[PDB]
RNA sequence: AGCUCGUGUCGUGAGAUGUUGGGUUAAGUCCCGCAACGAGCGCAACCCUUGUCUCAUGUUGCCAGCACGUUAUGGUGGGGACUCGUGAGAGACUGCCGGGGUCAACUCGGAGGAAGGUGGGGAUGACGUCAAGUCAUCAUGCCCCUUAUGUCCAGGGCUUCACACAUGCUACAAUGGCCGGUACAAAGGGCUGCGAUGCCGUGAGGUGGAGCGAAUCCUUUCAAAGCCGGUCUCAGUUCGGAUCGGGGUCUGCAACUCGACCCCGUGAAGUCGGAGUCGCUAGUAAUCGCAGAUCAGCAACGCUGCGGUGAAUACGUUCCCG
């Protein structure tokens, strides 16, 4: 068996693999089915395609928390790394375009006396 | 307002809570019989230098704990002002009370009895001059603490100003959340007012 | 508040929406925390005082 | 490395620096380095580093001075002076810049040329030899 | 034939941890089958307050608190475990009731 | 950006083109937080531009840029509470970023009510070269050329 | 980012030196040289949160793999293979290399790595300054009423209006307006409280009640932006919503002055706003919804938080301010 996890901005995902035919599962839906953009398609391609393995692995994603774009990243990682795993030769490819940099990058609290974050109310000199 | 409280800021780490207890349903009547009893036992009792009063309510049980400088009139030999506070503890609902009064190896290693008794001194005839540097000299003398500052504010002397004055040797380091530091605040009465008196004791670290 | 207001306060309202909070400690009707029946700064007061059990300074 | 000013006359600071000194060398050897903050050993052995390349000689006197020999007396006017104050006879080598009234035992010479500096490094400490020999 | 599961709640971490290691020490010199302290959700209630009075709204300060929760559950249940239950001494900081 | 200049973003590849100018051009029409509305608008634009030239986007949208792409600018500076225009000549980097603002900021004038028309009719003026792009970078030209006295303090 | 001390040295002396100069840094952070050598309070660190992993760890949480479920779903048994809930620990430390370096701090580039240079943000605000604010949080000295400025009570005001200022929200639309379908967030709150199904309403809502003192039940399997399909074609608009009319719902002993919400109708101003001015340098602004405090009901467009989508330039100190 295996399993493997990804997370974005406050996006899980946990994806297992099967070496079957080039088709993949996302809650019961296929890759045109669930997340229907080209720009996502392209970002989920992009392990597949880097590795040039394509329509080799049938996946199962199960999803939860954040959007669209965060649980298309945090897929796209999560398979990177499941791919890494069953391959290691192709550890030095995916690093090459960066593909196993995560990304930390997460929403700043909004700081009590002000509107939002780093925004301020307006100042009158009088 | 520009120092916070030291035994506010160090709560969560040095400094442990000094009321102890769980509720969920009826916090009110709590909080309210604890503001009560807090006040009753301050007030009734102000002779002697009450360092620190913790309160334990748990289920059917209640007790609390005085630490004092002097318990000799805290505790009679036979309990007669012993009595009297037993007497207003149970006019107030406070049923069963195990009230143990305890006291404090280096009175003046505490914050809270330098301050008051230096709050005494500088109101009944004395400066501020001698009773504070006295009370730096007598910390200083015992060998645990390493740092002490004491500070005045008011109307000192009777003048019709305002005045602020703070000495301090050794290390104090406030901005240290791992520093054994005990802060304590007392109110002199007087003719012109009040005076405030703020005792910082720096004692040595302490390291889990 | 004045001690007369402070009593009537103690005394039970003859409608329901006649009463309020009327913080306990001080007597502050503005600002008057469910969970802890005190004002504000009473609350702020007590809490930095070590006197509550289970209020701590928050920093996330 | 650097003369630094008044570690003679100063002898408490000097005693206190030894004692670190010493601890501090004595925790290297017995091996502490990762039982504490690492950015903390790091400024450790920073200050290892920068108070070890001017202490090569106080490390290992003791019994205090009573001799001093300087080259250079017009680059050695604090070194000099100290000595003079604590009563240390100087002996020093006399540059047309130096002052001769200084120097209690003065000696004529270039103190701008390596290689007569060599060989009055050199002979003053054939003496040295010489006296530890015969002492 | 019937279990028990018991909530076990405080805001102190050593108090809370020290009961149930106590109340695991007991139950086991008793003889009954426990699963064991399995974690809660920590409950968090975050407010706000004025550090001025009279002005200044700018300047707050926050105010937490945490309660800590968890679960014993005990199968097998044991008569003597029930008879040595309720004379266990507890934490004051610490609450336990059965469900 | 007092002690230094602030290190360059880098720029993704374009993944259905592979040249950085349309993302940057999307990057730019991008308004209210938008990646998909601003990339349908664009690709709308380009494809209309494919079926009106027949010739590639990348090349037309290439010279186009760069027959509105400008040269210098204007600069002021200000001494005893005069001002003065000074010619400085523009990195590349700047002027193609003007030349896109230019367009993106114009292309809400063009009187016939949709946007993706809009771009599309303006990126083809642009390539004939009777855009209004051209007539702000002539009228920059001028103020450069005609200004180009006040140049002594260098810079 | 500054404020002091011990020892030493200089001056008859108050005092000075250290704390000056060059460089560097977020910094009195550090290096070099200098009669200074060192040490405290400040700074940094010990604290909270976010990003990775290891171990412990299976309920109310998850479902890989197995049986019962057939549509109502992990729903019913079972399980740690995965998140997750919560405890402990590992790890970012100029660690290594190369060029600039005074063989110095330091700067850039590269390697590995989740992150490369305080990774991101909170908490913490020194000595001082404004006779700054608060006798209306509380107490506090002096003065005042003391048969009253005390004091209970009914109605009315703090929402009055020819004006001016400030802070906001909604619009001037086609990057849009209207109609149906479609899929993913987080946090939080709940006892005379959240309150589901059915019953009848256009919609607030009237009937009554199953689940829960609460990882169990309710906030719809939790929203909008997004995407698809239909239409509107540039007008005071299928824009905009103000004022006004008729008829109601909820709470409250009591809704006119003066609560909110609902149905229907005419549909005012409003065409990107002069002199001038404001917030902002990475998950920021901008946009969109949700939750909480106070609250019986709300004037909330306010405040404190959460999450979704998400780009631009920074040449350089010449000028404006601290």
């Amino acid at each position: 068996p295996i399993q493997t996890v990804g997370r974005r901005k406050e996006a899980v995902v946990r994806v297992r693999l099967v070496p079957g035919t080039g088709q993949f599962n996302l809650d019961g839906r296929t890759l045109e089915n669930y997340f229907p953009n080209k720009v996502h398609q392209q970002l989920i391609k992009a392990p597949l395609v880097t590795v040039d393995r394509v329509d080799q692995f049938d996946i199962y994603a199960h999803l939860d928390g954040g959007g669209p774009s965060g649980q298309a990243g945090a897929l796209r990682l999560a398979i990177a790394r499941a791919l890494i795993l069953v391959q290691p030769e192709d550890r030095p490819a995916l690093k090459k375009a960066g593909f196993l940099t995560r990304d930390p990058r997460a929403i700043e609290r909004k700081k009590y006396g002000l509107k939002k974050a780093r925004k301020a109310p307006q100042y009158s000199k009088r | 307002g520009q120092k916070i409280n030291p035994h506010g800021f160090r709560l969560g780490i040095t400094t442990e809570w000094k009321s102890r207890w769980y509720a969920d349903k009826q916090y009110k009547d709590y909080v309210k019989e604890d503001v009560a009893i807090r006040k009753l036992l301050a007030t009734g009792l102000e002779r002697a230098g009450i360092a620190d009063v913790e309160i334990e309510r748990t289920r059917d049980r209640v007790r609390v704990d005085i630490h004092t400088a002097r318990p000799g009139i805290v505790i009679g030999r036979r309990g007669t002002e012993a009595d009297r506070i037993r007497a207003d503890l149970e006019k107030l609902t406070g049923k069963q009370v195990q009230l143990n009064i305890l006291e404090v190896k280096n009175p003046e290693s505490q914050a809270q009895l330098v301050a008051q008794g230096v709050a005494e001194q500088l109101s009944n005839r004395v400066a501020f001059r001698r009773a504070m540097r006295k009370a730096i000299q007598s910390a200083m003398r015992q060998p645990n603490v390493k740092g002490i500052r004491v500070q005045c504010s008011g109307r000192l002397g009777g003048a019709e100003m305002s005045r602020s004055e703070f000495y301090r040797e050794g290390r104090v380091p406030l901005h240290t959340l791992r520093a054994d530091i005990d802060y304590g605040l007392y109110e002199a009465k007087t003719t012109f007012g009040r005076i405030g008196v703020k005792v910082w004791i720096y004692k040595g670290d302490i390291v889990g | 508040a004045k001690k007369a207001l402070v009593h009537k306060a103690n005394k039970k309202p003859k409608f329901a929406v006649r009463a309020y909070t009327r913080c306990n400690k001080c007597g502050r009707p503005h600002s008057v925390y469910r969970k802890f029946g005190l004002c504000r700064i009473c609350l702020r007061e007590m809490a930095h005082a070590g006197e509550l059990p289970g209020v701590q300074k928050s920093s996330w | 490395q650097r003369w630094l000013g008044g570690m003679l006359t100063n002898f408490s600071t000097v005693h206190k620096r030894l004692q670190r000194l010493k601890e501090l060398e004595a925790m290297e050897q017995t091996g502490g380095f990762e039982g504490r903050t690492k950015k903390e050993i790091l400024m450790l052995t920073r200050e290892k580093n920068k108070l070890e390349r001017s202490l090569g000689g106080i490390r290992d006197m003791q019994k205090v001075p009573s001799a001093v020999w300087v080259v250079d007396t017009n680059k050695e006017h604090i070194a000099v002076g100290e000595a003079r104050k604590l009563g240390i006879p100087v002996i020093a080598i006399l540059d047309t810049n130096c002052d001769p009234d200084v120097v209690d035992y003065p000696i004529p010479g270039n103190d701008d040329a390596i290689r007569s500096a060599a060989l009055l490094t050199k002979v003053i400490a054939s003496a040295v030899a010489e006296g530890l020999q015969a002492r | 034939g019937q279990k028990i599961r018991i909530r076990l709640k405080a805001y102190d971490h050593e108090a809370i941890d020290a009961s149930a290691r106590k109340i695991v020490e007991t139950v086991t010199r008793t003889g009954a089958s426990v699963v064991g302290p399995v974690p809660l959700p920590t409950e968090k209630n975050v407010y706000c307050v004025i550090r001025s009075p009279h002005k200044y709204k700018d300047s707050r300060e926050h105010f937490e608190m945490r309660t800590h929760k968890r679960l014993i559950d005990i199968l097998d249940p044991t008569p003597k475990t029930v008879d040595a239950l309720m004379r266990i001494d507890l934490p004051a900081s610490v609450d336990v009731n059965i469900q | 950006p007092r002690k230094g200049p602030a290190p360059k973003r880098p720029l993704v590849n374009d993944p259905v083109y592979g040249s950085q100018l349309v993302t940057q051009l999307v990057n730019k029409v991008l308004l209210e937080g938008k990646k998909s509305l601003a990339e349908r608008i664009v690709y709308g634009a380009l494809e209309q531009a494919r079926e009106k030239t027949g010739t590639d986007p990348v090349v037309t949208l290439k010279r186009a840029l760069d027959n509105v792409k400008p040269a210098l600018e204007v600069r002021s500076r200000r001494v005893g509470g005069a001002t003065y225009q000074v010619p400085v000549e523009v990195r590349p980097d700047r002027s193609t970023t003007l030349a896109l603002r230019w367009l993106v900021n114009f292309s809400r004038q063009r009187r016939e009510k949709t946007m993706v028309e809009r771009l599309a009719n303006e990126i083809l003026d642009a390539s004939n070269g009777l855009g209004a792009s051209v007539k702000r970078r002539e009228d920059t030209h001028k103020m450069a050329e005609a200004n180009r006295a006040f140049a002594h303090y260098r810079w």
